[PDB]
Order: C-alpha cells, then structure tokens, then sequence
C-alpha cells in the first residue's frame, strides 16, 4: 500500500502520497515496462513541472527492462524539447529503452548508482502477414535501428559504427564502464 | 508659477536626476497642463477637467525624494513636502490633519497668491495603510476634494496640485496577481515562474483597480486621473552616480581619507564590480553605501596604523574581495 | 426641487450612454424617495416604506456613474462604502457603525442631511453564502431597514455618541455578481453543453448583453444572498455591459468625452485634435480584450497622445494632429501638420 | 498510480489528478485503443471545454494504435462541430484512426515530434453469417472507406486516387514525409 505523507506548509497542513509529495520537488518515477498509459503519466508530469518551474532542474529516476519504443520516444522526445535540463539517475537496471532514457539526459547531469546495470539492445519487433507486409514492416523496424543509434552516438560522442557493434547482441556495462563510453557522466557513491 | 514646457522640464530635471527620464516625460506634460489649464481656463467648453494630480510609485532609494527635490528646486511656487505617518485623527489622539496645511503656510509666506499655487507633495503615503489608518486616509482625502480649510490663516485649496509618492510595500503581489499565468502544453507559451520578478511589476502597468486591492480607499485611489512609473536603477546609472553628487560616497570617502593625509586612488575598472554588488543586494542607491563602508574598512583600519601612506591603490581584485589594500606608503 | 423623472433622465443621458432600463428605474426611485422625506405632514402617511434598489451590472457599465451623477442632482451628501472591509462584529476588520461614520462625515454632522443623504454600497455579491458570510448580511439587515447610529464624536466621554435613524436614507446597492448569467440561464434552456446547448457566444464583452433582464429574487438567493437580504432590495436594477458599439459612443457623444478634453487640452496650444471614425473603434477594441473597458480608454489614449503631447509644446506652427486607425495600434505615429 | 497535484489558487487550494488539471487547460489526452468508453469521455471532454471557452483554442495529444471507426467518428464529427480550433500534436504512434484525427486538427495547429510515426491502413472488419448479409455487410465497410479517403483528401488536400492508392497497404510516414503529404502543418523540435 502506498503510503501517506504530510507536508505541513505554512498555510496549513496537506496530505499527499509519497508519491505526489516527490513530485512537488520535480523529480518523475518511471518504474517497470515502459507502455503506453504509464509513459503519458511521465509525459504529463515532466509539461506539469516546466510550468511550475521551466528553469529549475527535473531528475527523472529510471528502474525498467524496457518496453514500447513508441511509448519511450514520446518521453525522450518531450525530454529534449522542454526548457528545463532533465537529469537522470539510474536505480538499478535499464536494458533497452532505460539507457536511452537515461543517456537522453542533460549533459552533466546523467547518474548511476553505485551497483546499477546498464544494457544496450536492439529494438525486438514482432509482425505475421503476407510476404509484402513482411518487407514494410521490416524496413521500418530497420529505420528505428538506425534512428536509436544516432541517439546514442549524439549523447555518447562514439561513432555510429561503435554503436551498431555493441547493439547486435546484448552487452551489460557497470557503472565504471559506462562513464567511458558516455552512457553517463558521474557515479554518485555517497552524499 | 515657472511652467515651463514639457522638453523643457525634463532636460533641466535631467541634469540632476539620470535614469528617471521615463517617468518624466508623463509627470512633465502632466504638471505643465495643470498650471496652464486652470490658471487660464477662460471658461472652456463644457468644463469636466478635475485637478490633474499625478501619482508617485516607487520603491525606497528609487529617488522620490530626489525627483520631488528637483521638481521644487526651480519651482518658484511653494512644495510644502509633508508625511503621512505624522498626520493622525482631528486634534483627537494627537496631530491634526490640517498640519499639511500648516506647512504650506511656512513655504508661502503667508502669501494667498503663492497657497493658491502651492504644490501640496507628501511622501510615504503607504504608511497610513487601512488595517492611524484608514480614518487618516478619509480626513486626508477630504483636503484632496479641493476643500478651502484654514489651519489660523484662510489657505486656498483649490487647484492644489498632488505629486504625493509612497514606496508601497506588497504593491507588486497585488498586480501580480492581476496577472494572467501560462499554461501546460507543447505548443503553450509558459512565459515564467513569477511573473513581477523581471521588471517592476507595479511600475510598467497600473489601473486605479490594483490600488483598490492594496487596501486604501477607492475614493482616494480613483481621485488621480494621471500615474508615474519610478524605475528602481540602472547598472549604467550607477557608475555615473558614483561620482555625480558634489559630495559623492567614492568623493567623501577619499576626502576622508584626505583628512589624514592620504589620497583614496580608485580604478575605472573596480567602479563596474561595485555596481553589481549593489544590484545583488537590491538595497537601491543607498545600498551601495554599505558594500563600500565594508570594504573601506581594512583600508580605514590599515592607513591608521601605518604613518606616511602617501596613497592607496583599489583594483578589481580588491572589490572581487581576494586582494588586500596596496599599500602605496613611501618616503 | 422634486425633478420630474424625465429631465433627470436628460440629465443623467448627457453622461451615461445606453441604460435606458435602469435610468428609469433608478429616476422613478430617488423622485419617490426624496417625495418621502418631503411629505411629513400628519394625515396618516408617514407609515410609508422606503424601497431600496439593487443595481446588477457587469464591472464598468455604469453603476458607479449613476450613483454619482445623480448625488449632482440631489445635491446633498453622498458616499460609496465597499462591501468587502465590513465584517461581522468579534473579529477585526471594519465594523457596521463605521458605514454611518463615514456617510456623516460627508454630511458635516448634520442630523437633517443624514436623513436626506444616500448610499451607494458596492461589491455586495463579495458576502455570499461562520465569518465574513451570513454574519455581515444579518448585522446589515437590520442597518438597511432600520437602525440608529452611534458614530462617535469627531476630534475633541462615551455619552457623546451622536444618533440618527436609518429609515429615510435610501441604500442603494451595486454589485458585479459573477455566474448569474448561469443561474439566469438555468431558468430556461438549460443546457451549457451539448450540439442543440445555448453556448455562450464568446469570452469578451458581448456575454451579458440582456441576461440581467429576467433576474428574479429566487435566483440571488440561490446565488447566496439571504432569502431576507433580497426582499428588504425590492427593486433590481439592469446594466448593459458596454460594448465596442456602446465605447464607439461613448467616447465622443458624451459631454465630458475623453476626446472633448483632450481637445480642450490641445486647442489652447493651437492644435485642432481630430479622430478618424475607425481609430476611435481601434482603441474601444484594445479596451475589451484588456478588459478595462471605461477605465482603459484614458490610458490607452494617454499612450497615443501623451507621446505628441509633449513635442506639440515645442512645436510651432502646428494647425492639426491627425489621428489614425494605424496610430492607435503600434504601428504609424500621430499624423502631424508641422506647419499650418 | 495518479499522482495528485494543487493549483495553489487565489481563492484557495484543491487537489487535481494529473489529468484533470491539464484539463483545465483545455487539454485533452487520447491514449490505447480507441473505443466507445473510452471516445466517450473525449466527447464530454470537448463539448465541456466549449462552453467554458468557445474561442480558445484546444489541444488533443494522441497516442493510439487505432481501434473503432464508429467510436472514432463520433470524436472527429465533433471536433468539427465545435466552433472551437482543436489543435492535434500527434506524440508516439499515430495508425489509421489515430491519423484521421490527427488530420482533422484546425489548419496550421497540427503538430508532430521528431520520432512520431504516422501509419495509414484500410478499415478493418470483421462478419459472419449467409451470402446476403455478407454483400449487405461489404457495401458498408466499402462505403466507409469512401468516407474516410474524402475526408483525408479534404484536410490533406491530395487527390483521392493517392489517398486509396496508399491505404492499400501500410505506409509509415516521419514527420518530415507527413509535412509534404499534407496530414500535419509543422515538426515541433525545440520550444
Ligand atoms: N535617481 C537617483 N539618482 C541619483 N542618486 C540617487 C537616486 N535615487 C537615490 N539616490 C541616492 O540616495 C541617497 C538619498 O536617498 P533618499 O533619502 O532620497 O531615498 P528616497 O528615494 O527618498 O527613499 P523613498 O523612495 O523611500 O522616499 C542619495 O545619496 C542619492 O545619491
Ligand atoms: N457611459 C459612460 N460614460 C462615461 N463614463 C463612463 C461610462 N460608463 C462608465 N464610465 C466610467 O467608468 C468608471 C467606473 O464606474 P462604473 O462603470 O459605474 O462601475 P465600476 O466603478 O464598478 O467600474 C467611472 O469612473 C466612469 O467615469
Ligand atoms: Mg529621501
Ligand atoms: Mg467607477
């Protein structure tokens, strides 16, 4: 069960769940399989805290196995565009669309726990039909492939062709090994 | 009466007074027409014209005081500045309201021709705030109406011009409430997290409306038809300044040092420093005051000590607050 | 003395544009009213019943200008006391008493005016619905239909405490009630939503053209008036709202039109002020989207003139100054005729 | 979980879900598979905004990957009723409902991230029962794909041989290709 929290503002007392009373100090969750509901929450809580506040930072704390990449490029996109530098913090695990959400941050403002695992993959897509449907859905998902890396070539600096390499299979990186290849830029030990 | 022409007006104000020249221009045209106007109205078509009192907004060490001065400094007609924290109830709990009218009576020499055109200018009218309060506000605004009251000396009220200025604390917040805020969207304009926090809320934009919110009476609020805007400073504004006055702070404080002996050198380049200093303490013009008072202090506490210290020798680095005073001491 | 209502509605035309309805109403009020506080003889008819009025009206159509005009007319004492600093007694803020203090002190304390003087409370719809509600409508009960004063003494013991009895003056009442136009229209056709709905043509100053017209008690009780309040106010006033035909109107029709004195200003140095038809509507549209409607034409016109208002001084020569849609937006500035 | 959020207003605080507080900004959020619970609400939602504010403008973000036609023909049917400009800022995937809707947005306030993509295909239908009731039941699927390839022509403003041409068989578009073909007015990057 979620629990209650009170805030005791001058004005007067609140009460507001652990949740929501993290949200008023502009920090997102984004917690198991990224889809389509859970991702337009984000979406709306990352519009609702640049209105607040479009200078003060957001730190967008990242604990999933991925999902839809619809559903995360909505977020990577809304990311980007707003005004407000939006940090990241990994939590422990992100494998396909977690690291692209978490190298989508802020420059400087990317950070990993002491323990957390980082993976890299390509998009897995899955489609039956006749043989002309089959081709159309496979250049798009070849077109995704291609549009991902150059996200992360962007963010980490290495060359597409580093990318590409390190995509084809899986690949988990620690925390030391993904500030040398620019997935992230400081391991947060302690306060 | 001097009743000048507005360009007049405001090039012989701006030579004492530099960054105020936005407001001027209102209060120059605003002034001229009210001296002119009545003086000769030679019964105009349908008369309706009411007194054309302007009003003064401005925070503290924004140079109300200053503005009021030069504005009376070539007046030849009387100003009579007064307070309205020192007017309290009818001869009651203590002093009466007619005092304002008693210090019109020093500055016109007892002369009905010069009361007539006395320009009746008070400041801190914020003080009297309702919430003595509001019972002040009405006994005061009853003068205001044009109401020939003696103090005794019969005095003429009518067509008494009212430059009154008070640095109303809390006036900011109540226009900024007035103030539309954006909304949430990606194709929506947020333009910011406050919205009075960039330019003088209060002195840009204001409607009689906003003075009735602040808590003083509508009568007194809608009786200005005219309105004045002081802007706080400005960083170019405030290297002239440094040394404007005929005893600036950077002038005294070498002249101080001159008392002794020793001459207070100071570099261009620390004056630019100094100013940004002032605008992080958002203190106004008197602020700086204090940046210097502190700074100067090693050097106040330094050339005492050492004897024959011909000059001293400020630097950037020394208002950056790293460097300690060159001691220049020589033979 | 006793003007028939028909002159004073002549009179007060000459200023106010467009409140026919309510020029009747309130001329056929104060015409009854003052006939009161005239017919004292003894035969049996001083029982009768002052009737106090409800003047309803958006921000800025009116109201105010009515209360005063008329005061001209009266010529006696007359005030304005905001609704919102009164508050029910045991807690700070303005006190009941405090509205007869200060109507008496535009009297002169003068038992005779104060009987013969009217009041012009405004922003009632503010006390709707423990403190600062239903607590301020019941002490104010009593004061509108009968109460004595107990203004204390001006400058100078307890005793000295003047009286007067509040059952001549008239306590007429203005208010901006916001959302009675959704009362109203609850009253017939309903519906706000839907494709066959009677949704509100727009969001500016046409909204409420008429719909003050069919307002009845029910509805203001409903509003959060005390049932009591809205029956000791038999009367209701109605106000337009003063739109972009009513400010095209207003600003040179009227005897103390903005465009009149800024004339009377202008024609001393010499410069003949003139106004193109368009450019007058240009600034009565700023006015609505600004929503400051009267009190935005003098600023917005001080921010067209004023600017030429301080070169003209310095210029000679100067015959006219044309003003232009163009030089109402910010687009062009004042046509000039530099010489002759 | 919602998290709840105050509007902190002058006449005093209430508690709004995420949601709803975007709502008051006339903003309505199209999200999953379109249906008539769901289509619904959009209705409410719009016609309740109108009354409110029936010049401001509104904003219809959708995330969908299609669903029923008739639910989705109440919505379009409505946004055109409404006097009102509603906008359209298609975010993540928009398939052949969710395109339509996309398309029925004002001119010049359709919009699109970088990494949308925009899919066309035919109406899909499903019937079972005796030859008659499949002629009856194959002039009707056929006649609403007139409807639906008018409608696109209209908003896009491309001849109707292209629009049957291409919805014959799925055609993913960018948000540069949907530009050239009509269904949006502007790529939105960067505030
Ligand atoms: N516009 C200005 N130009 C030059 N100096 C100024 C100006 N405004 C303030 N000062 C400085 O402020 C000092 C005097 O402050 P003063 O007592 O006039 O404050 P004030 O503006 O009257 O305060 P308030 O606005 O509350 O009345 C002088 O040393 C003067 O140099
Ligand atoms: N028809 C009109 N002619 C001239 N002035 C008007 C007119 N209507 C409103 N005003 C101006 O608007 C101001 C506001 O008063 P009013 O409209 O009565 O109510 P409120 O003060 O609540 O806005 C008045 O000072 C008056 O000069
Ligand atoms: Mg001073
Ligand atoms: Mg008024």
């Amino acid at each position: 069960l979620v629990p209650m929290v009170v805030e005791q503002s001058a004005r007067g007392e609140r009460a507001y769940d652990i949740y929501s009373r993290l949200l008023k100090e502009r920090i997102i969750f984004l917690v198991g399989q990224v889809e389509d509901y859970m991702a337009n929450l984000v979406v709306a809580q990352l519009l609702f805290l640049e209105a607040e506040n479009p200078e003060k930072d957001i730190h967008l704390y990242i604990n999933s196995p991925g999902g839809s990449v619809t559903a995360g490029m909505s977020i990577y996109d809304t990311m980007q565009f707003i005004k407000p530098n939006v940090s990241t913090t990994c939590i422990g695990q992100a494998c396909s669309m977690g690291a692209l959400l978490l190298a989508g941050g802020a420059a400087g403002k990317r950070y990993c726990l002491p323990h957390s695992r980082m993976m890299i993959h390509q998009p897995l897509g899955g489609f039956q039909g006749q043989a002309s449907d089959i081709e159309i859905h496979a250049k798009e998902i070849l077109f995704i492939k291609e549009r991902l890396n150059q996200i992360l070539a962007h963010h980490t600096g290495q060359p597409l062709d580093v990318i590409a390499r390190d995509t084809d299979r899986d690949r988990f990186m620690s925390g030391d090994e993904a500030v040398k290849y620019g997935l992230i830029d400081k391991v947060m030990t302690q306060r | 009466h001097k009743l000048p022409a507005p360009k007049e007006i405001r090039t012989i104000l701006d030579q004492y007074v530099i960054g105020q020249e936005r407001a001027k221009k209102v209060l120059a045209v605003a002034v001229y027409n009210h001296y002119k106007r009545l003086n000769q109205r030679d019964k105009k078509d349908d008369i309706e014209l009411g007194k054309s009192n302007i009003l003064m907004i401005g925070p503290t060490g924004s140079g109300k005081t200053l503005l009021a001065e030069t504005l009376a400094r070539l007046l030849n007609v009387p100003f009579t500045i007064a307070d309205a924290t020192t007017l309290t109830e009818a001869g009651y709990v203590g002093e009466d309201v007619e005092n304002i009218i008693q210090k019109l009576l020093q500055k016109c020499d007892y002369d009905v021709e010069k009361a007539q055109m006395g320009i009746v200018y008070i400041d801190e009218i914020d003080k009297i705030s309702r919430k003595s309060g509001e019972g002040v506000q009405q006994a005061l605004l009853k003068l205001i109406e044009g109401t020939v009251a003696s103090v005794f000396l019969q005095v003429d009220t009518r067509n008494i011009l009212f430059i009154c200025g008070g640095a109303f604390a809390g006036l900011e917040r109540v226009i900024q409430n007035r103030s539309a805020r954006g909304g949430i969207g990606f194709n929506a304009e947020v333009r910011s997290q406050e919205m009075g926090k960039k330019v003088g809320e209060a002195f840009k934009e204001v409607e009689p409306e906003d003075l009735v919110k602040f808590g003083l009476i509508p009568e007194f609020v809608g009786r200005l038809p005219v309105i004045a805007t002081l802007d706080e400073l400005d960083e170019a504004a405030l290297m002239q300044i440094l040394t404007e006055p005929k005893n600036a702070l950077t002038k005294q404080y070498a002249k101080l040092f001159e008392m002794e002996g020793v001459d207070l050198e100071f570099r261009p380049d620390a004056l630019k420093a100094v100013a940004r200093k002032a605008l992080e303490r958002k203190t106004g013009a008197r602020g700086l005051r204090s940046i210097l008072e502190g700074i100067l202090l090693d050097t106040m506490y330094e050339i005492p000590s050492q004897q024959d210290v011909s000059k001293v020798v400020i630097d950037e680095s020394v208002i950056d607050g790293s460097s300690q005073p060159l001691m220049i001491y020589e033979n």
